[PDB]
DNA sequence: ATCGATGTATATATCTGACACGTGCCTGGAGACTAGGGAGTAATCCCCTTGGCGGTTAAAACGCGGGGGACAGCGCGTACGTGCGTTTAAGCGGTGCTAGAGCTGTCTACGACCAATTGAGCGGCCTTCGGCACCGGGATTCTGATGGGCGGCCGCGTAT
DNA sequence: ATACGCGGCCGCCCATCAGAATCCCGGTGCCGAGGCCGCTCAATTGGTCGTAGACAGCTCTAGCACCGCTTAAACGCACGTACGCGCTGTCCCCCGCGTTTTAACCGCCAAGGGGATTACTCCCTAGTCTCCAGGCACGTGTCAGATATATACATCGAT
């Protein structure tokens, strides 16, 4: 049949996590699908293009990391790394 | 000794008169959120000029849904602005300038 | 001065006369300005068919790179994205 | 495996596969897929939840995109990051300009 | 009026706040009697987790009300 | 004995002003300012002399436009002195902020 | 020394000057003050995205060449001094 | 004729222009007379704004052409300067415009 | 080590036209970095569309809605036509 | 002052100039006449191509001189 | 009604240091060969957009008049530009130093590539309890015709 | 001829039975999480060779910092004229409202254009080879423009 995925699944249960017998349209579904979409390229292609400055060829998370930094305003942005960064920590720790 | 009340409102209660409904139908559409211009005559206007600079051409039902979203939302935050301009002025009268400032320093207008 | 087998048909769904002036003002007061000028909506339509064309322009263009008939309403968004009003709810 | 490891609510195999599909640098570092579903999921629940309050205050059951903008709108910060970013079926704040007054 | 909280250790505490009042702020006046976080302390009504920024008339709160509490839990 | 009419000195240099390229904020002040932030994320960093000049260019150019949409506001109210207010009536409806 | 006394630099003058090059004719007392806050506002986020990018390149030294990508992230893309 | 740009009749580097296509990563396949088109293309803008770039320098008494001189070529052109609106110049300097009402009776 | 410059380009072209004359050396740069900007929008432009329709390819059509898109009118429709000429010109040759 | 132009048929065409008349005026005004635009034009005299955004003068076009209409040579 | 003082353009030659040149070497450009999958084209189907149609039924669409906001007049106030004198600090190009950028050379970690196996994900389909607002049965309270006995009708009526 | 009797009517309080009305117990309609499901097509698992890239090494650029004579720019300070701006007052351009007429909206019924998938081969490119001249560094000087200094007129305002 057809593909059209999107990121349903992923929305759904962060908002269950935060009223877990609490309700949402058809219409803000989608919204939410495109704003993160949205915001998917903004952080990614801001990665690629410093990559191919300062001369190397890869992108890794630290350039993400710098990259979230200037991208957002002070206080969500530190907030923002800090779960980031721990996410991943911890990530590693197992293996 | 009978005396019916007028504790009910009718047409003499809200106040006064002057000035009475400027607010009132503000916060009445506020409220709702349905499209302020009809969905009928601003659909062939589209389709109209569309011709002019294409031949033989075909419409989405939402592409123009969405062109009116776009466009009413595009206006409105014109008016936003405008308004302020106006006040500015010592006026509440959106003026045929009033809009012309406005585009002007956001720079569409020259 | 003659019924002349008279018929009369006249254009007022498109064009601009067609249109309603209180869809106007429905949108004037949503800002919530006092007083509504004649001089001014006039001015406004204006520029609404300012701002349509350009959209359209690029919508024809991008229906058209691709050798298409039926225009995408992505179409639009991309158009909108270009000038810096892009919408979201739509087409991902 | 990933969502396990990693510990996150965002599929960490799926941003992976369209950073490379989308072909940003030449190859891609170890860093970023997991790093990048993270800070993603922290934004989803950002907004979930003041959506809620703001559905709560005028009392709803369910939300609704007149919701949604109204949660960002009126937050400070949101509404700088989704500055020019407009928005389905969303009216608007209440807003009474001052020298409008009724006196 | 009176706003009553049941804690994990059991023990009924009565503090007196007005119900206009939004409950974080009243949570402030209840962590520097016992010196605790009020991020720490985790309140439960009638099987609704407390919400942040929800006043006491959206949350039919009662005199006398019984609510339970939950210790929290990051790991790290 | 002579002093000019009021508004003939202003308008004369406007232009003189307008024809040439060459800058007009001060080569040592500005570098101490960018110093003295840039300090404030991290501590005792180091420039390019031109790298200041990048930095100089960008923003005394930006005023300079800025004060030309707060000019326009102030004529479009009858006035003639570019007040407080329009500047931030400028900076709210190009909506940066 | 952390540097300080230093947003007075641009003293009355030169922020008049700026103005006139906009085609303002003239000026009241209060707004030297009011811009200084702005020019301030500017500065800080574009040195904040370049300063990134210089610490993100293990070196201090930071470029014109980051003052400038910096710029164009902002979005006031400059033609003149890079690359 | 060897030289690619000579086959296509050109000044601008055909096969310069290629490289830049493949190091800047934009896609997985690069077009083989693309490549020339482009060239070409930005061989007339440059032309169409170092056209008058000489013009400009013409009239104001000199021979050579200094960047202002790109920048009133660019500002005054409508077709010019709208694209390039997001465009701010190395010290770009103003154009003499004054307005309407502060000019005096 | 290989500074890179569009400064040859310009450098014939600038004699084609206007042969009394010349060009500033900043002047030269900041044409340099006109062409490279001008180089990248296209070229971002350009890639965007392929990959809208994945398409594995730019090819010589791609680029030229790409352009009449980004250009004003005056200015784009005559590029549109140096541009098909000069295929016309390479190919068969 | 009349200039001519030899078209690609080898017809002579007359227009009206002054010396200071830029090329690009001349090939509007062979547009005017033979519908073909300023851009397909080159415009010869004796091994000079005439370029956009000069003049006649600059090249010492004179009384009754006769250029040459051509359209662009293409590799085929 | 003529005049002066200032500011601006314009004249002069002239010296200098950046734009142009020529040379010469090497890495980036041209040509030659192949293989394979990208991308067109050529074939079918059924969904989507356009259209027409009636019919109410509320809105569009008007006007008129007068109220209320816009704009023209007036008048006082005071604050800023234009200029002067004293003082305060950048800018000017000079030196001198070493720190940090840039080069450079081997190792190696980590990503791309090829292989195979299974379950996370989407549409499509399907589920029951809980809350908004309409609603159901029984005892109980207030209205309506009934009814003899005590009083009053003054006006027809039989008895001596 | 002359006086007594009364007869149904009538206001009275005082008795009987059903109808209306509130509380005691209520069902219904609409939305939104669970759960089932099932082929399957996109990620994961276990794994080598090599190449970017970090790193260890180095020196030789350029970013600071200082020093002192000169001087252009910044300051502080004092005056007044011509601007802001609040007051004031009318005439007329919009609002609000009463009615008349238009066109928006929903529902129905039609037909094929065009959009999406599938199946196949051959044209077009990167990727790989060999060789060479265009293009840069390297070197060097002049000539285009920049300064200082003489020379006359404009021009806005004071008288």
């Amino acid at each position: 049949k057809t593909r059209k995925e999107s990121y349903a699944i992923y929305v759904y249960k962060v908002l269950k996590q935060v009223h877990p017998d609490t309700g949402i349209s058809s219409k803000a579904m989608s919204i939410m699908n495109s704003f993160v979409n949205d915001v998917f390229e903004r952080i990614a292609g801001e990665a690629s293009r410093l990559a191919h400055y300062n001369k190397r060829s890869t992108i890794t998370s630290r350039e993400i990391q710098t990259a979230v930094r200037l991208l957002l305003p002070g206080e969500l942005a530190k907030h923002a790394v800090s779960e980031g960064t721990k996410a991943v920590t911890k990530y590693t720790s197992a293996k | 000794a009978a005396a019916a009340a007028a504790a009910a409102a009718a047409a003499a209660a809200h106040r006064y008169r002057p000035g009475t409904v400027a607010l009132r139908e503000i916060r009445r559409y506020q409220k709702s959120t349905e499209l302020l211009i009809r969905k009928l005559p601003f659909q062939r206007l589209v389709r109209e000029i569309a011709q002019d600079f294409k031949t033989d051409l075909r419409f989405q039902s939402s592409a123009v849904m969405a062109l009116q979203e776009a466009s009413e939302a595009y206006l409105v935050a014109l008016f936003e602005d405008t308004n302020l301009c106006a006040i500015h002025a010592k006026r509440v009268t959106i003026m045929p300038k009033d809009i012309q400032l406005a585009r002007r320093i956001r720079g569409e207008r020259a | 001065g003659k019924g002349g087998a008279k018929r009369h048909r006249k254009v007022l769904r498109d064009n601009i006369q067609g249109i309603t002036k209180p869809a106007i003002r429905r949108l004037a007061r949503r800002g919530g300005v006092k007083r509504i000028s004649g001089l001014i909506y006039e001015e406004t339509r204006g520029v609404l068919k300012v701002f349509l064309e350009n959209v359209i322009r690029d919508a024809v263009t991008y229906t058209e790179h691709a050798k298409r008939k039926t225009v995408t309403a992505m179409d639009v968004v991309y158009a909108l994205k270009r000038q810096g009003r892009t919408l979201y709810g739509f087409g991902g | 495996t990933r969502s396990s490891r990693a510990g996150l609510q965002f599929p960490v195999g799926r941003v992976h596969r369209l950073l490379r599909k989308g072909n940003y640098a030449e190859r891609v570092g170890a860093g970023a897929p997991v790093y990048l579903a993270a800070v993603l999921e922290y934004l989803t629940a950002e907004i979930l939840e003041l959506a809620g309050n703001a559905a709560r205050d005028n009392k709803k059951t369910r939300i609704i995109p007149r919701h949604l903008q109204l949660a960002v709108r009126n937050d400070e910060e949101l509404n700088k990051l989704l500055g020019r970013v407009t928005i389905a079926q969303g009216g608007v704040l209440p807003n009474i300009q001052s020298v409008l007054l009724p006196k | 009026m009176q706003i009553f909280v049941k804690t994990l250790t059991g023990k009924t505490i009565t503090l007196e706040v007005e119900p206009s009042d939004t409950i974080e702020n009243v949570k402030a006046k209840i962590q520097d009697k016992e010196g605790i976080p009020p991020d720490q302390q985790r309140l439960i009504f009638a099987g609704k987790q407390l919400e942040d920024g929800r006043t006491l008339s959206d949350y039919n709160i009662q005199k006398e009300s019984t609510l339970h509490l939950v210790l929290r839990l990051r790991g790290g």
